[PDB]
């Protein structure tokens, strides 16, 4: 019961997808054949993993995800790579012609011509389910698929699920790692899109995460393959309290209840920590109060904005590993002697806490270091509106001049459409305002 | 009262989700190929120029 | 997987084009005998996009050999690698070009194209799917001027969905062979303007000025000249022959350097003619530019550049930022994020390390004022009109091509001014 399907889409979705599921085996004990030697549950169960993980007769261990791009070069490589017998070939779907970092010919002209196939496997999986939960989105603002076609299925997945509820982990785009000049056009119309259709959407910022690579782990000159694998480990820690259970487990949605005031403000803050190589690590044992420290501080967001010029409007944490009550009590206790964390008015104060037992892990070769406890921190706050006042400004610039503009109009887009979503995100940056202003 | 509510604005909202996608795919198809129309037809007023052209150097003698 | 289709057409087209394949052929190590060679499995992870598997796995390029003059086939196939390319694929037809931009488009290129054509589509429909086409060609001759921007619209009229990127040499009045090219040049550019989604400006002014200016060469080799530009059309093409982590395409780059349809003529650049900063420095030189501009002397709207060889990634985000911030004024403020680099760890051989430089630079308007001002240095008195009229042509379609090839200077002016407040 409560399972979660996962619908990986795009370059970057489907990558960040590799690192999840690769994280998900090892902290589940899953081997690349799918076997898992700790489930005596042959074909079938209902255990904590198994909202993520069908089973067969055979014993294998198969996700209850669905990857899918216009192109086949990077999902060729799942079906090449390690964790190729996890997936049957029908949850790894592909097209011959990518959307060239168009936001329309992901939303139609391309990806019109893939739509159904995608939902008829989705339904695939959801017809697996006793009590499927919701959907877990993963795709990049920037690209045209991440953008055009994720804006399609999220529609489409509306219309055939009526309320059952969508999550997106959403990758905002960077210049250090910015793939194409369009970014911005694509980021304003695929959030106007499914904005009415997401009941909760992590923005996770390239630069913020590039920052933390290159400051916390010295890493030169990151890659994907360093983003993606920090990346999971932060969607390894909202999805721990779907995937484990124990005493002080508590339920994501739980979260989701305090993090939403209002529809349109379901976007989260997320912070992480500790974020460590293993050469510092040795002979450092982290307490709970030091990582909950670090959740406080500004670099080790996944967006870069600055919570102290906004407002809490819901702090939440959720630690995995050998935590307990007595000691995350006393951190937070102390960061509130030692922090202004101030909230909007109509908003309680109280920091929600969830533990999973479960202590992280690491995908060997990493530079992360292997950490006893780890916590990710889930806050609501005016601030990330940030993030949208920086894109909607490059939005601008451009937009003014219709620069690119007629790459778009070519494949059946109307300028008005990109005025539309423009007013959109000119509204969702007055929301965010106005949730912040006092009470009269 | 309530919950056949709750189950008409569920409807309602996938009736108007199911209605916006199927009108937005409408005016792009269109929007579309009148562009390639556009495109097509101005091709073959060059190909209907490069004949004027052709002909026009046959009236000499 | 992708696949593009490449078209040399006249004397200049078919000799570059014949390098471009030498040159490229080399770097993926085919032999001219089509046999695969090489040392890695990059070499082949993207061959198909440029070549055909052939009986015994040989490698056949897709390329497209044309002309109205007997002379460049016998020319190719006794070159180096003249083997490699298929026979059924020489389009040819031989009255003769007449360096007449009347008779490659109208008259003598019409008999034939319905003939080249034919062979394209045989290409076409193997293409497991088509990215588009590259065409290499002169715009101071009538075969590759004429008859290839002849194809270009038909071309487009069969395949309007797929990008139609050309290699265009513009005509110097050094290195000139004839005298009527202006006309020839600005009748081809008023087809390309509406006809190409991206067109690389080869100006054999700039090309001469490296070889003499730069690289010492008082007679500059016809040779010489395209050792330049079959080393510029290796570098612009990396990114679309190795794996890259932009899986570059003809779309994905036209989307990236086109910020209006009309404006798609790009001032190419190349360094070495070594550190990162100095082949930084060199690439960004008005001295290592393809076109004979200056980019002081205008606004770059976008750019693309790609660093071939053995470097430091970190250096090169360090270079490459530090060329924009040092430079602000002379990128646009209201396209952000405008100059994307990429790097591949494979060089050109004979280079440990090399640069190339793509740029969609509003000073690229300095070659179309040099042809205008010797376009119309025939127009005034009405210079050699017969040659043209003669194949049928009217008077106003060269003042048409005179006007939109000055609407398009203006356009790249008007761009040049705007800001971004
Ligand atoms: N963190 C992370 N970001 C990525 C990854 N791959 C691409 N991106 C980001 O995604 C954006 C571009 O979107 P892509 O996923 O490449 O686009 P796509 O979904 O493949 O869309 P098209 O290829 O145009 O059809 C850029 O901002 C990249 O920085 C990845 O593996 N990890
Ligand atoms: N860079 C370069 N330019 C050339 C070459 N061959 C011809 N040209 C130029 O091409 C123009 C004449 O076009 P050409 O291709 O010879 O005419 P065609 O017979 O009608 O195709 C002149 O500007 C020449 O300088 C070459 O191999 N390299
Ligand atoms: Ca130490
Ligand atoms: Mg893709
Ligand atoms: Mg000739």
């Amino acid at each position: 019961m409560r399972e979660c399907i996962s619908i990986h889409v795009g370059q970057a979705g489907v990558q960040i997808g590799n690192a999840c599921w690769e994280l998900y085996c090892l902290e589940h004990g899953i081997q690349p054949d799918g076997q898992m030697p700790s489930d005596k549950t042959i074909g079938g169960g209902d255990d904590s993993f198994n909202t993520f993980f069908s089973e067969t007769g055979a014993g294998k261990h198969v996700p209850r995800a669905v990857f899918v791009d216009l192109e086949p070069t990077v999902i060729d490589e799942v079906r090449t790579g390690t964790y190729r017998q996890l997936f049957h070939p029908e949850q790894l779907i592909t097209g011959k012609e990518d959307a060239a970092n168009n936001y329309a010919r992901g939303h139609y002209t391309i990806g019109k011509e893939i739509i159904d196939l995608v939902l008829d496997r989705i339904r695939k999986l959801a017809d697996q389910c006793t009590g499927l939960q919701g959907f877990l989105v993963f795709h990049s603002f920037g690209g045209g698929t991440g953008s055009g076609f994720t804006s399609l299925l999220m529609e489409r997945l509306s219309v055939d699920y009526g309320k059952k509820s969508k999550l997106e982990f959403s990758i905002y785009p960077a210049p250090q790692v910015s793939t194409a000049v369009v970014e911005p056009y694509n980021s304003i119309l695929t959030t106007h899109t499914t904005l009415e259709h997401s009941d909760c959407a992590f923005m996770v910022d390239n630069e913020a995460i590039y920052d933390i690579c290159r400051r916390n782990l010295d890493i030169e000159r990151p890659t994907y393959t360093n983003l993606n694998r920090l990346i999971s480990q932060i969607v390894s820690s909202i999805t721990a309290s779907l995937r484990f259970d124990g005493a002080l487990n508590v339920d994501l949605t739980e979260f989701q209840t305090n993090l939403v005031p209002y529809p349109r403000i379901h976007f989260p803050l997320a912070t992480y920590a500790p974020v460590i190589s293993a050469e510092k690590a040795y002979h450092e044992q982290l307490s709970v109060a030091e990582i909950t420290n670090a959740c406080f501080e500004p670099a080790n967001q996944m967006v870069k904005c600055d919570p102290r010029h906004g407002k809490y409007m819901a702090c939440c944490l959720l630690y995995r590993g050998d935590v307990v009550p007595k000691d995350v009590n006393a951190a937070i206790a102390t960061i509130k002697t030692k922090r202004s964390i101030q909230f909007v008015d109509w908003c309680p104060t109280g920091f929600k806490v969830g533990i999973n037992y479960q202590p992280p892990t690491v995908v060997p070769g990493g530079d992360l270091a292997k950490v006893q406890r780890a916590v990710c921190m889930l806050s609501n706050t005016t601030a990330i509106a940030e993030a949208w006042a920086r894109l909607d400004h490059k939005f601008d610039l451009m937009y003014a001049k219709r620069a690119f503009v007629h790459w778009y109009v070519g494949e059946g887009m109307e300028e008005g459409e990109f005025s539309e979503a423009r007013e959109d995100m000119a509204a969702l940056e007055k929301d965010y305002e106005e949730v912040g202003v006092d009470s009269v | 009262e309530v919950i056949q509510k709750a189950i008409e604005e569920n409807n309602n909202f996938i009736k108007m989700a199911k209605e916006k996608l199927a009108q937005k795919m409408e005016s792009n198809k269109e929007n579309r190929e009148a562009h390639l129309a556009a495109m097509l037809e101005r091709l073959q007023e060059k190909d209907k120029h490069a004949e004027e052209v052709r002909k026009n150097k046959e009236l000499k003698e | 997987m992708r696949e593009i289709v490449h078209i040399q057409a006249g004397q200049c087209g078919n000799q570059i084009g014949a390098k471009f394949w030498e040159v490229i052929s080399d770097e993926h190590g085919i032999d001219p005998t089509g046999s695969y060679h090489g040392d890695s499995d990059l070499q082949l992870e993207r061959i198909n996009v440029y070549y055909n598997e052939a009986t015994g796995n040989k490698y056949v390029p897709r390329a497209i050999l044309v002309d109205l003059e007997p002379g460049t086939m016998d020319s190719v196939r006794s070159g180096p690698f003249g083997q490699i390319f298929r026979p059924d694929n020489f389009v040819f037809g031989q009255s003769g070009a007449g360096n007449n931009w009347a008779k490659g488009h109208y008259t003598e290129g019409a008999e034939l194209v319905d003939s080249v054509l034919d062979v394209v589509r045989k290409e076409s429909e193997s293409c497991d799917c088509l990215q588009g086409f590259q065409l290499t060609h002169s715009l101071g001759g009538g075969t590759g001027s004429g008859m290839g921007t002849l194809l270009i619209s038909k071309i487009r009229e069969e395949y309007p969905d797929r990008i139609m990127n050309t290699f265009s040499v513009m005509p110097s009045p050094k290195v000139s062979d004839t005298v009527v090219e202006p006309y020839n040049a600005t009748l081809s550019v008023h087809q390309l303007v509406e006809n190409t989604d991206e067109t690389y400006c080869i100006d054999n002014e700039a090309l001469y000025d490296i070889c003499f200016r730069t690289l010492k060469l008082t007679t500059p080799t016809y040779g010489d000249l395209n050792h330049l530009v079959s080393a510029t059309m290796s570098g612009v093409t990396t990114c679309l022959r190795f794996p890259g982590q932009l899986n570059a395409d003809l779309r994905k780059l036209a989307v990236n350097m086109v910020p209006f349809p009309r404006l798609h003529f790009f001032m190419p650049g190349f360094a070495p003619l070594l550190t990162v900063p100095e082949l930084t420095q060199q690439m960004f030189d008005s001295k290592n530019m393809m076109a004979a501009c200056d980019p002081r002397h205008g606004r770059y709207l976008t750019v693309a550049a790609i660093f071939r060889g053995r470097m430091s990634m970190k250096e090169v985000d360090e270079q490459m930022l530090n060329v924009q911030n040092k430079n602000s004024s002379y990128f646009v403020e209201w396209i952000p994020n405008n100059v994307k680099t990429a790097v591949c760890d494979i060089p050109p051989r004979g280079l440990k390390m090399s640069a190339t430089f793509i740029g969609n630079s509003t000073a690229i308007q300095e070659l179309f004022k040099r042809i205008s001002e010797q376009f119309t240095a025939m127009f005034r008195r009405k210079a050699f009109l017969h040659w043209y009229t003669g194949e049928g042509m009217d008077e106003m379609e060269f003042t048409e091509a005179e006007s939109n090839m000055n609407d398009l200077v203006s356009e790249y002016q008007q761009y040049q001014d705007a800001t971004a407040d």
